[PDB]
């Protein structure tokens, strides 16, 4: 699994001046081993269509 | 603005030589020259 | 939690200027008193062709 | 020399200047100091 790039969501002016992001806590935010379960549930889901 | 080893010590050396020239004695042992580490006045700072 | 991976999403822009600069007085031609050989002769044990 | 500042959180970030430290200055910097802790252990140990 790979993340997408971080440079995405904020981009960099100078040292002291950034953008925010909209879903700035969603992003900060780590995954539980539940949730990672359920998360190869959604793959497991997409890759077999039916 | 530069990384380079060469450029760096003569720069040093320049700097000693003018104050030796200049009269007063600059110890090369307490001399601090540094990235990251900040002192004054009795006051120490290490990387914020 | 906060320091355990490295960042890498803020670029260095004085490093990159520091390093055009650096590139910039690289040398390319060089001056010489007599040019590289090009031609040469093998010898042999005839007196009148190489 | 702002007095007006204010502080966000702890980050680790690659070092630039981690070349630079094979310099001949830093060397003698840090022989200085070995030659002066010796010394000072020598004479303690002479002294008692």
């Amino acid at each position: 699994y790979i993340a997408p790039n971080p440079r995405i969501s904020s981009i960099t002016l100078t040292q002291r001046i950034t953008t925010t992001g909209p879903f700035a806590i969603l992003t900060g935010s780590t995954p539980t081993a539940q949730q990672l379960n359920d998360v190869r549930k959604i793959y497991l889901a997409l890759m077999f269509p039916g | 603005h530069t990384t380079d080893t060469k450029v760096f010590d003569k720069v040093a050396a320049s700097i000693f030589d003018t104050v030796a020239k200049c009269g007063h004695e600059a110890s090369p042992s307490k001399t601090m020259m540094t990235p990251y580490s900040v002192e004054k006045t009795q006051t120490h700072a290490k990387q914020g | 939690t906060a320091t355990r991976e490295v960042d890498f999403t803020v670029p260095d822009v004085q490093k990159i200027l520091d390093d055009i600069k650096a590139l910039a007085a690289e040398q390319v031609y060089k001056i010489v008193k007599v040019p590289s050989i090009s031609f040469r002769h093998i010898v042999m044990q005839s007196r009148d062709r190489v | 020399n702002s007095k007006d500042v204010f502080y966000d959180k702890f980050r680790t970030e690659p070092n630039r200047y981690k070349a630079l430290f094979r310099s001949s200055f830093y060397n003698e910097s840090r022989r200085m100091n070995e030659e002066k802790i010796l010394e000072a252990v020598k004479y303690s140990q002479k002294l008692g």
